[PDB]
């Protein structure tokens, strides 16, 4: 699932999924 | 950022964890 192009909800998703009980941070404007 | 390194080019595992806290 990582290895593609992960846009907008998608790219949230991922991020959920890798992450898990770390969580993360999600910052489209840098 | 993210959307420069993993939505207009091909994401991976290692810049995914970046993200991670």
């Amino acid at each position: 699932f990582v290895n593609q192009h992960l846009c907008g909800s998608h790219l949230v998703e991922a991020l959920y999924l890798v992450c898990g009980e770390r969580g993360f941070f999600y910052t489209p404007k840098t | 950022g993210i959307v420069e390194q993993c939505c207009t080019s091909i994401c991976s595992l290692y810049q995914l964890e970046n993200y991670c806290n």
